[PDB]
């Protein structure tokens, strides 16, 4: 009676016009998302290879200046002869560029002006041509880069460089991955006695350097061997290097200590064995054993011999520390093999070797000319300008000099570089609309690997792995870790990897929003690969969400009343209200303060997308009309604290105008917990206010009272607003007495007759009397799951 | 200065030192070829380097 | 990695009754849901041990020593450029 739910449900069904319920066709919705992902990521194809051939056609005609004293390279360092520039303030960038040059970043400890860079630094400046030429066709096309494999990344928009400058192009995960095809790693230590000490320590560094140069597909293993070949970890075959299995490897070879005599032979026969295992997916080309010791005698011959006759291994050796040992071996099986012997001497020396095997890698990239350029699409990372969540299309570039007169016998089988143009995901957020649809449903998309791009639970922050300690990685979400797991989700992944499309329709739990509550819920997973690239575009819709209201409204008049109705000063008699801040072409989006959006969005409708602004208008006259008709006349029911309304278009009315300042959820109604939460359920809902928070409440705020206004227009069910009420607790609490705890799912505690639990309102039943759950979970009543949450926080 | 640059031409610019050899804990440095400090470059410079031998010191 | 927990009802029953054996005594409760509503109303007797927390703590990931032997699904690219003949082998 209070809140009013089926005094709102004849309003909506009162006004059969200005409604046109129309439905997501679930599978034209897909397909027409998955195809406009499919351009998107094709229009950074475009300007990826129109970028490739630029910088090989001008590298060809370079002629190796080394005389730079007089026609002196100019060009934008990113860290301040010079161009000083001009910059002018971007909001796409969320920094200051300059279109007009394209910054250059030398690492910090690559000489600025050796010869090797200030060649670099020329011919790459006739990509500044084709930089401006990309976006000047199409804009909003964030970086241009081009990583040149001599320290030098050539970024368009020139920004300043983002305390010591460690950035390193060639080890960037957008660049190991074009630089070279999926690994099979197998990294020998050499934990004998003679590595005792200073080498030990280079050892120790140098492999957890290394790890960090795979990929998520390209597998990986550290054995190491004393006289006795054993791996270091507890993996025993090839582990993916994941975020998560590379620290098990990371942590397990920083526990390593030096002992007992050295086999080379013993070594060699578990290193070529593991990478003959067939049964463990492992990624089946680009097979490695890079071997790190000191210096040996041994060069074992016979073992090259067994294993390893036909060249299918490259076994990279490493020498590392300061030492006087024979050398001789080991550079003897660096070249008979496939492979290249790496010096190591101390730190410093350790980043700049590590990266190198990938110039032998790309080896047999080169050759294959043109089967070889293939845009490739880095998984999400943190971009290293400060952008946010960005995937990069990278391509390599080789070096065609002498070419066509068929010299070829040269360094003409090394590349340039990688050339990347980031994507960032707030551009693939914005091609699947979110807004015709219940808050809900959404889309997602994953890799062929599983990890989530796009995904709504998908924090922009780095993914977390272990227990911290007391004292570059991407953010891979798996598909199975972003969403409570089930025996059905998993032939979902599945049939996605695969690139099947299909359709599947069952009974599934739905974490609430905010991490306290679990719904039982029907909902409709369609998915369909996004032709011309590797990922499975899918949306998944509640059953009810299969319409939505389209507003037809063009009379001026009827809008023109619903335009003051939300004004500021109206409050008193029309509610607090609020809107979720949505896309218009030009209103500016909250400072984190609604109340200047509200004030700011007055004047654009004033003044004259369509849909958005047509809807939320819709919502504040169906809205008000209520707030006026029948929450004004009841004015003060006794139990209410405060009286709600969400609707899917924004407005949020609050009738006190005082417990306005009370209403913690926030004005993005596709974001509020409760709107999630009573949308699911058919009854009311009851959301215990938090206990010991920061700010206050659970007394002068009561606790929260919810229910979904669900409607038949045309025989068609929809949910499409959210009346409630805020009880007070002090109320309740005597009509209870008048009749001990009562308790909401969660095991949350509303009331206790005793009055020292009811102080501590909203804890969790169960930090209270423990002794009571633990049976009563076991009655099979308050099921339990149990998921993890990989990208959160901790104090040590 | 850099250990690891191995003439004149290559050793210009920053390279980064650790402290106490730890991994973590960079430091930007600059590079600096330099001769020892007692060299043999004239016969005059090779008699005082000498001399400081035949002292026992250094 | 934090680990997050939530409870919800598993049977749609309505009436729960028991007797509880913490220590040197019993309890007894019964329990009714509110009908047509989220809520859920049980008394015990007055009072007369470890506590039960549902707030997210931080925890180690899954054991990733043992996701490797049953990992997950995965389908790895198929370009796989390697062992080419024309190459020159001459570096060391
Ligand atoms: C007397 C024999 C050894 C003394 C050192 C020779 C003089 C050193 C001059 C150095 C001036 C650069
Ligand atoms: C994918 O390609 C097929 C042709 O094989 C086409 O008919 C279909 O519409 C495409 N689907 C999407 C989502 O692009
Ligand atoms: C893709 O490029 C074409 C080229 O003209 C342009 O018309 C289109 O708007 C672009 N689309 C996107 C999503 O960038
Ligand atoms: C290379 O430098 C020379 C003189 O420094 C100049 O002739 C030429 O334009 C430069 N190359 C490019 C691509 O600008
Ligand atoms: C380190 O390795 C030793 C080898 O025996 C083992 O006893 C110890 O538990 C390990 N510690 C850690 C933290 O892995
Ligand atoms: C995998 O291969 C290993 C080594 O040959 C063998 O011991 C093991 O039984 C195999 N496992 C499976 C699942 O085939
Ligand atoms: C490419 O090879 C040629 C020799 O064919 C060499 O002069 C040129 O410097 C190489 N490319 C780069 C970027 O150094
Ligand atoms: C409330 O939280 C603070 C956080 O520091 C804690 O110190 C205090 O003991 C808590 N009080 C209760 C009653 O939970
Ligand atoms: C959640 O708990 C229920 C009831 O115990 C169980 O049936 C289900 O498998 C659990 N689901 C997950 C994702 O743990």
């Amino acid at each position: 009676t209070a809140s009013g739910v089926n005094q709102l449900v004849d309003i909506y069904e009162k006004y059969q016009d200005l409604y046109t319920v129309e439905p997501n066709n679930a599978r034209q919705l897909v397909e027409i998302a998955a195809r406009d992902i499919e351009k998107l990521l094709s229009n950074r194809s475009k300007a990826l290879v129109r970028l490739a051939l630029e910088a090989e056609k001008v590298q060809a005609a370079h002629q190796w200046r080394e005389d730079f004293a007089s026609n002196e390279v100019v060009y934008y360092n990113a860290k301040d002869q010079r161009i000083k520039p001009v910059f002018i303030e971007d909001a796409n960038f969320g920094r200051q560029i300059s279109y007009q040059h394209a910054a250059v970043h030398i690492p910090t400890d690559i000489y600025e002006g050796s010869t090797i860079v200030l060649n670099e630094l020329n011919w790459t400046s006739a990509l500044d041509e084709v930089f401006k030429k990309n976006r000047e066709e199409d804009p909003s096309l964030l970086w241009q880069v081009f990583g040149s494999a001599t320290g030098l990344a050539r970024y368009y928009p020139a920004s300043p460089w983002v305390k010591i400058d460690l950035y390193d192009v060639r080890r960037r995960p957008w660049y190991i991955q074009g630089a070279a095809s999926p690994k099979d790693m197998l990294i020998l230590v050499d934990v004998s006695g003679s590595v005792s000490g200073l080498t030990l320590k280079l050892i120790r560094t140098s492999v957890s350097e290394m790890l960090e140069t795979l990929s998520d597909d390209d597998f990986v293993n550290v054995a190491s061997f004393n006289s006795n070949a054993q791996d270091v970890s507890c993996f025993q075959h090839l582990v993916q290097a994941n975020v998560r299995n590379k620290k098990v490897l990371k942590d397990a070879v920083n526990n390593i200590t030096a002992k007992g005599i050295t086999d080379y032979k013993k070594g060699f026969s578990f290193a070529f064995e593991q990478l003959l295992n067939y049964n463990v997916s492992r990624a089946n080309c680009n097979k490695i054993i890079m071997l790190f010791t000191d210096g040996g005698e041994e060069r074992a011959q016979e073992i090259f011999n067994k294993y390893n006759k036909d060249k299918k291994v490259r076994v990279f050796t490493f020498s590392v520390g300061q030492h006087n040992y024979d050398r001789g071996p080991i550079q003897w099986m660096a070249c008979e093999n496939k492979g290249y012997y790496y010096e190591i001497p101390s730190i410093g020396a350790i980043r700049i070797n590590t990266q190198e095997y990938l110039d032998v890698l790309g080896r047999p990239m080169v050759l294959a000319g043109d089967k070889a350029k293939q845009v490739q699409w880095t998984n999400v990372y943190l971009d290293a300008l400060e952008l946010g969540l960005v995937i990069t299309g990278t391509l390599p570039v080789f070096n065609i000099t002498g070419q066509f007169e068929n010299k070829t016998n040269l360094k003409n089988q090394l590349i340039l570089g990688v050339m990347g143009v980031d994507v960032s995901l707030e551009d693939i957020k914005r091609l699947t609309p979110r807004f015709t649809l219940c808050p809900n449903g959404y889309y997602f998309a994953i890799d062929p690997n599983g990890y989530v791009l796009l995904h709504p639970n998908l924090q922009p922050k780095p993914i977390g792995v272990g227990i911290p300690t007391i004292n570059q990685e991407p953010v891979t979400l798996d598909f199975l870790d972003a969403e409570l797991e089930n025996d059905i989700k998993v032939e979902i992944r599945n049939k996605m990897i695969d690139g099947e499309s299909g359709e599947k329709t069952f009974r599934t739990l739905v974490k609430s929003q905010d991490e306290r509550y679990i719904d039982k819920g029907n909902r409709t997973y369609t998915w369909t690969p996004v032709n011309g690239t590797d990922y499975s575009l899918a949306l998944v819709l509640p059953t009810y969400s299969f319409y939505y209201i389209k507003a037809k409204l063009e009379e001026t008049i009827t809008q023109a009343r619903y335009s003051e109705t939300l004004k500021p000063d109206n409050f008193e008699e029309s509610g607090y209200t609020f809107i979720a801040p949505r896309d218009y072409c030009n209103d500016l989006k909250i400072s984190d303060n609604n109340t200047e959006f509200l004030l700011n969005f007055n004047e654009f409708i004033d003044r004259k997308n369509a849909d958005l602004i047509n809807r939320v208008l819709l919502d504040a006259g169906f809205t008000n009309e209520l707030v006026q008709n029948y929450w004004s006349k009841q004015k003060n029911i006794k139990g209410v604290k405060a009286r709600f309304v969400v609707t899917d278009g924004g407005i949020t009315r609050v009738y006190p105008k005082e417990a306005g300042e009370n209403w913690q959820e926030n004005p993005e109604t596709y974001e509020d917990s409760f709107y999630k939460r009573s949308l699911d359920n058919d009854n009311y809902v009851f959301t215990a206010p938090y206990f010991n928070k920061s700010g206050p409440g659970a007394y002068e705020s009561g606790i929260m009272v919810s229910k979904a206004v669900e409607i038949y227009i045309q025989g068609k069910l929809l949910k499409p607003a959210v009346v409630g009420i805020k009880i007070d607790v002090n109320s309740w609490i005597e009509n209870f007495t008048k009749t001990c705890v009562i308790l909401d799912d969660g095991g949350f505690l509303l009331m206790a007759n005793h009055d020292d639990y009811t102080n501590q309102i909203g804890r969790f039943f169960g930090e209270i009397d423990p002794s009571l759950m633990r049976h009563l979970v076991n009655i099979s009543v308050y099921a339990f799951n149990k998921s993890y949450d990989y990208q959160s926080v901790c104090e040590p | 200065s850099d250990s690891s640059k191995q003439t004149e031409a290559e050793c210009k610019g920053n390279y980064i030192t650790y402290k106490d050899g730890e991994v973590d804990h960079p430091i930007i440095q600059p590079r600096s070829w330099e001769n020892s400090k007692f060299d043999f470059d004239n016969v005059l410079a090779a008699m005082m380097a000498l001399f400081t031998v035949s002292t026992f010191e250094g | 990695i934090t680990e997050q927990t939530q409870y919800f009802f598993d049977n749609d029953s309505k009436s729960f009754s028991g007797v509880l054996d913490c220590g040197n005594c019993s309890r007894i409760f019964h329990g009714e849901k509110l009908m047509n509503t989220n809520l859920i109303f049980i008394m015990v007797e007055s009072k007369g041990t470890r506590l039960l927390i549902q707030a997210e703590q931080t925890s180690d990931g899954p054991n990733p020593c043992d996701m490797v032997k049953q990992p997950r699904y995965r389908k790895g690219p198929d370009v796989c450029f390697d062992n080419n003949v024309l190459e020159d082998y001459t570096d060391c």
